[PDB]
RNA sequence: AUUCCGGUUGAUCCUGCCGGAGGCCACUGCUAUGGGGGUCCGACUAAGCCAUGCGAGUCAAGGGGGCGUCCCUUCUGGGACGCCACCGGCGGACGGCUCAGUAACACGUCGGUAACCUACCCUCGGGAGGGGGAUAACCCCGGGAAACUGGGGCUAAUCCCCCAUAGGCCUGGGGUACUGGAAGGUCCCCAGGCCGAAAGGGAGCCGUAAGGCUCCGCCCGAGGAUGGGCCGGCGGCCGAUUAGGUAGUUGGUGGGGUAACGGCCCACCAAGCCGAAGAUCGGUACGGGCCGUGAGAGCGGGAGCCCGGAGAUGGACACUGAGACACGGGUCCAGGCCCUACGGGGCGCAGCAGGCGCGAAACCUCCGCAAUGCGGGAAACCGCGACGGGGGGACCCCCAGUGCCGUGCCUCUGGCACGGCUUUUCCGGAGUGUAAAAAGCUCCGGGAAUAAGGGCUGGGCAAGGCCGGUGGCAGCCGCCGCGGUAAUACCGGCGGCCC
């Protein structure tokens, strides 16, 4: 699989950065959330404990996959904004 | 409404000068009574959201009202029901960033990029004028704020002129009259977002509204109503249009 | 985990059933009913506490112990329509109380029932009743057999010697060796009679720690539930219900049920597949059939117990078939194997010319059939409701 | 009144038991491999459609009906039915099969990609033929005339290899 | 596709009606592999009756209490911290449901209010001075079968009440500053009266204290905004086997009442008002945007989505409030039904599910506040059967499958025999998806394997002059017509046609 970043924009309101990308893989399954994770932080240069991914997304006959990534500054406001649900799916937080 | 007022609105219902998706879903927000009417305001939410983009749902973008983040005329609104309407300012300080709303040339609302030195000030036209107590005078502004002026004052206002006013100090700077060879701008009707100089003036009896002619650049001559021209300069514009 | 044994009162009409259970419950249900007779088939929950208070020091005569949870008791009616509903209530129960009356002897309802007993291999013990109308007797509320014996005199004790050994010899011709509880030793082939007052309360105690007791001596082992496995019970009646529909009144006492749980129940022509929706509880101490008490909603019951399931499309459920729990399309289908092993006790003949009857529950069509068969009456049609147009 | 109800997009016959409309119908159903009559009225409708435009704008004037005149010839010179010269008038001598030869798989057949009107419609469902980059599985899907060259079998299908037993019967013929 | 075809005679040409052939809606027989999208599913008869659960709350930064945990000194206590109810504030008049009534200013459209009300919100101009009072919570004793409810003790507030000042309203006499097309309006000066405000309250830092400095708040006036009330011109059903109707009825003068104009209601004075261009009365019906059909001109319908109206078992009537004569608030009558210890006390799903009844005719007693919104809160947040997510269903529309290739044989369309290929669909796994799941989508392993019915077969009208039964019987037949022992028309087999 391979990355393409598509756009990179900056969010001072929030403290956050948003970044669009595509995943290209002929004959593979989509890629897992923990992969793409360990690309993404790689290629940036980014701390891993403060970056979340809101989604990976297939299409019907396509060979890639599209991806939305966010990522904070700061521990604190990242569990401030974000809510409960996507930071247990991602693995930052434990279930209660 | 059997009883009482209304507090809800649904997409299919809301007003055709906003850039909103109608089918999306069932609700849309009731805006609060505030400075300009329905028909030419939006909610402060809409263009935190939707039109700019620094947020993805309405939860996290009343925590960046509740923070301060945004100022309307140089004032701090944390409502997320307040309208914005036309010819008010929009300005971020964090970014730096300033915007002017204003009518589409279809009639719906943009925001318009402007300087931060034409950012402090704000066209008002007037809409009536009324003696007060103490013999006082009271100018009613067309988006509904008022200013009070002495007795000695009295020839240099009447109805249709334009001030210039600075914000947030609310502070007199300027007086447009309207007369002919004035620069206006149209706000509604068929001739929306058209703007150049006047010509002719004409009246009518039992209570009809008068009625403006126009000439654009081009050479070309439109009529309107005389309420929805808006003086904007002398013989060239006070403030950045597009 | 031992379930509180079921036990089944048959007797003749007017021979103090209900009267017995009422004094049991204290609680006046006898007086409610219309005529004096009971034609509706009940189940009764009878906690241990209320047992224990009753009882006294009697309970140190026997070395066992007062484990058992509880009672289950299902009253009968002993009217000579009501043939089927006493032969379910034979074979359903474990323990049979037979109460005769001193005084009268024996009646054909009598046979009937000890004929079923027999038949369905029932272990039973004999009560006999209205003690009082022996002359110069006196009364005293609740007080054993033992303490009310010293205080009669000579000719009520042998004029009751008398009927108690007239008693035992018409058992003896019918192949039944008896002997009063008192008097006897052996407890494997030889019954106790317990004589009681349902109006006084004479011998209550003994002929209740008689039954707690008599229940680990003959089978003790067919009293040990699983209380995690599938649920396992039978029908009881179906009527018809204000506001939940047609509902069943059943009796689980294998396994665990709960809410939601797919059941098999034997329909009257094929098995029927359906999800429980709602289960009710009546409440501790109270007649099921008499709601004196709000029901009260239960998500899960164990067994054993009577609750009503109200489940979609129980219209043609019949009475008496056993209902089993089936999570699994394999266990549905066991399950519709072994309802297929089972008998129509009872079928109605239509002459498809004849009157229209219409009752409320199953049991009384049943028995209003029987009454106008033994007339020579066609019958077109027979069902459960109200008269519709 | 009453809410929007969502309409059928072909046509049916007026009398369904006519001799000579059967038998033209037959022939085409039988040339270009059709699963059933329906679907051959669709693409009927479509052509009606375009004719019943044509017929209406010929006879207007203003300044909107040049608007769409230009768009009819655009959007029909665009799925390749009319040559970049064309006129109004000649939008009125279209036929039938010069739509149902912009199928799919018709356009198939036709490269040499398969050796049959069926083995084609087959290579099309079960995912084979690519299309611009994209995998398609809709036989009646109209091909623009932009993209008609790059069409070829996806990359990760069995048939894209040059050895492959079924893919060298095709190239066989 | 701006269309015809069968039927009156021994044969013919007409008039005229009936039938066939098309689309859409409701019910229904037989039969069914898959996915996607959408404004579909107790409207027609009963606006019939309903067990149980849920469908409206929120504020600890308005106020005194109870309980618990820690810290300091503690005989006490003072602190912090978290829970719980009560007093107090705002909301519950919106949202959701149904179509009974109504032929009317109900609705659509253009105008008017100089004849009117508006809590929440916005701008400008001002103000916050001095006193008093009870009571829930809590302690003592209770009454009654319950629903409910009594007396005594003590306490607080952004709770309640006074006094002042600002302010409002009415009438008479002057002046001419404002808007407007036009002043019973606004503004200034006298004069006689009536009514009559407020919480400097709460939180946090600098404060040694003195006191600032922000944050949220209280009252009055002028205007706007938002939501409404009222009025006018015009527009849209059927009946003459309904021809005259009206007497507060039509207008005038003087009042009352209302937020406001008005016969809206009174007292007095007149004789008007409507009508064959259809009054009055009777029938049927919620109105519109729209929807079905047709070459068009037209003809028919108005359940579902949006905007307006009306109702909460039938009929009347009030309290609180900015707004109600109030679906989950009150009172009476009529009519049902439920609990009592027999003295009394309660309830109407035309909300979401669920049940009975009626019928030809209609689903789960499910999961979530993650999205969209609303109410409350300084905020973080909390609640919502609205709304979102699934479950059942031949509701509507779109895209697919039930194999393909080569070589032979055959009755050559098709069927069979050999050899090969693919996996949409089917079975088992990994990822992604989702509030969590389920579907869907990308990969991996197995394998042509797991998948065709319904109607018709004399003419209209595409398709048999074949065989066996029955014998004016049984049966068919939209229409014309078949069947009387040699039936292309009935029943069955084998063929064939349409979808
Ligand atoms: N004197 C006396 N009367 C009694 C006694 N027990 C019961 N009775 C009376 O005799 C009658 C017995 O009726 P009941 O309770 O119906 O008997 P049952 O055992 O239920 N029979 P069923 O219901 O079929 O008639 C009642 O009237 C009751 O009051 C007793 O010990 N002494
Ligand atoms: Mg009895
Ligand atoms: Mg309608
Ligand atoms: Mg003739
Ligand atoms: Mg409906
Ligand atoms: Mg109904
Ligand atoms: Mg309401
Ligand atoms: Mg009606
Ligand atoms: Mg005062
Ligand atoms: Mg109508
Ligand atoms: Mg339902
Ligand atoms: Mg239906
Ligand atoms: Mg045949
Ligand atoms: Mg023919």
């Amino acid at each position: 699989m391979e990355i393409k970043i598509t756009e990179v924009k900056e969010n001072k309101l929030i403290g956050r950065k948003e970044i669009y990308f595509e995943i290209y893989h002929p004959g593979e399954p989509t890629p897992s959330r923990k992969d793409v994770k360990g690309k993404l932080v790689a290629m940036l240069d980014l701390n891993p404990e403060t970056t979340v991914i809101q989604y990976i997304r297939s299409y019907f006959g396509s060979y890639k996959s599209k991806g939305y990534a966010k990522y904070y500054y700061d521990k604190d406001r990242m569990l401030y904004i974000e809510p409960e649900y996507i930071l247990i799916r991602d693995g930052i937080i434990e279930k209660k | 409404a059997r009883k009482g007022p209304k507090r809800h609105l649904k997409r299919l219902a809301a007003p055709t000068s906003w850039y909103i998706e109608r089918k999306a879903y069932k609700w849309a927000v009731r805006p609060r009574p505030g400075p300009h009417n329905m028909r030419t305001s939006i909610p402060l939410l809409y263009i935190v959201r939707d039109y700019l983009g620094y947020a993805k749902t309405a939860r996290e973008a009343r925590k960046i009202l509740n923070e301060g983040k945004f100022l309307v005329d140089g004032r701090v609104r944390k409502d997320y029901k307040f309208p914005v309407g036309i010819m008010d300012v929009v300005s971020i300080p964090e970014t730096g960033e300033h915007y002017r709303v204003l009518p589409n040339r279809i009639g719906k609302l943009i925001l318009h990029p402007i300087s931060e030195e034409e950012a402090n000030i704000k066209p008002l036209r007037i809409r009536n004028k009324r003696m007060v107590k103490g013999a006082k005078i009271q100018l009613n502004f067309h988006d509904g704020t008022n200013h009070l002026i002495p007795l000695s004052e009295k020839d240099n206002y009447f109805t249709s002129y334009t001030v210039l006013m600075k914000v947030p100090e609310r502070e007199i700077l300027e007086v447009l009259p309207f007369e002919k060879g004035a620069y206006v701008f149209v706000t509604q009707g068929k001739n929306v977002a058209r703007k150049g100089r006047i010509v002719e003036i004409k009246k009518f009896p039992m209570g009809w509204p008068d009625v403006v002619t126009i000439e654009d650049e081009e050479g070309e001559l439109f009529d309107t109503l005389k309420e929805y021209a808006f003086v904007v300069g002398r013989d060239k514009p006070r403030i950045s249009l597009p | 985990r031992i379930r509180q044994p079921i036990i089944a009162v048959l007797g003749h009409v007017d021979h103090g059933k209900t009267t017995l259970l009422d004094r049991i419950r204290k609680t006046n249900v006898a007086a409610k009913e219309a005529g004096g007779i009971t034609q509706h088939i009940g189940a009764t929950e009878v906690p241990i506490e209320v047992v224990k208070k009753i009882a006294g020091p009697l309970i140190k005569l026997w070395k066992a112990e007062i484990k058992l949870p509880g009672l289950l008791f299902i009253d009968t009616p002993g009217h000579e329509a009501f043939t089927s509903l006493r032969a379910r209530g034979g074979s359903l129960a474990d323990l049979a109380v037979l109460v005769v009356d001193i005084n009268e002897g024996f009646q054909p309802q009598t046979i009937e029932s000890i004929e079923i007993l027999r038949k369905y291999r029932t272990p039973f013990v004999v009560a006999a009743n209205k003690i009082d109308r022996i002359k110069g007797w006196v009364i005293e509320e609740d007080e054993p057999f033992l303490m009310n014996i010293k205080k009669q005199d000579q000719r009520a004790v042998q004029e009751l010697e008398t009927k108690l050994w007239e008693l035992i010899g018409k058992f003896y011709e019918f192949g039944f060796q008896a002997n009063r509880f008192d008097r006897v030793q052996n407890f494997t082939r030889e019954l106790a009679i317990v004589p009681i007052s349902a109006k006084y309360g004479i011998g209550i105690a003994e002929l209740l720690v008689l039954i707690a007791g008599l229940s680990q001596r003959y089978l003790e082992e067919k009293l040990k539930i699983e209380v995690e496995g599938p649920a396992r019970g039978t029908i009881l009646e179906v009527r018809e219900e204000p506001g939940l529909g047609h509902t069943i009144d059943v009796i689980i006492y294998d396994g665990t049920l709960h809410k939601d749980d797919t059941i098999v129940v034997g329909g009257k022509d094929k098995a029927i597949v359906t999800k429980i929706r709602a289960l009710l509880k009546p409440k501790p101490l109270d007649e099921i059939r008499d709601p004196r008490f709000r029901f009260d909603y239960v998500d899960e019951v164990t067994a054993a117990a009577g609750v009503k399931i109200a489940a979609p499309g129980l219209e043609e459920a019949l009475a008496g078939s056993p209902v089993i729990a089936a999570p699994t399309p394999e266990d549905v289908e066991k399950a519709k194997q072994e309802i297929l092993e089972q008998i129509e006790r009872v079928v109605i003949s239509t002459d498809k010319v004849g009157v229209i009857v219409k009752a409320d529950t199953l049991g009384s069509l049943e028995a209003l059939s029987k009454e106008l068969q033994e007339k020579e009456i066609p019958i077109r049609k027979a069902d459960v409701g109200n008269v519709s147009k | 009144g009453d809410p929007k109800r969502q309409r059928k997009k072909y046509e049916t016959p007026p009398h369904p038991w006519i001799k000579e409309r059967l038998d033209r119908e037959r022939v085409l159903m039988d040339k270009y491999e059709l699963k059933n009559k329906k679907e051959l009225w669709k693409h009927e409708t479509q052509l009606k459609n375009f004719r019943r435009r044509a017929r209406r704008l010929l006879a207007a004037r203003g300044k909107q009906a040049e608007i769409e005149r230009e768009q009819l010839l655009a959007r029909l010179k665009r799925l390749g039915l009319l040559p970049e010269d064309a006129v109004l008038d000649d939008v009125l001598s279209l036929t039938i099969e010069d739509i149902l030869e912009r199928r799919l798989q018709t356009i198939v057949y036709k490269k040499g990609l398969a050796r049959t009107m069926r083995q084609a419609r087959q290579l099309i469902v079960h995912g084979h033929i690519e299309v611009n980059g994209q995998i398609i599985r809709s036989p009646s899907y109209l091909v623009l005339k932009e993209e008609e060259d790059t069409i070829t079998y996806a990359r990760t299908s069995p048939f894209a290899n040059p050895q492959h037993p079924e893919r060298m019967m095709i190239e066989k013929a």
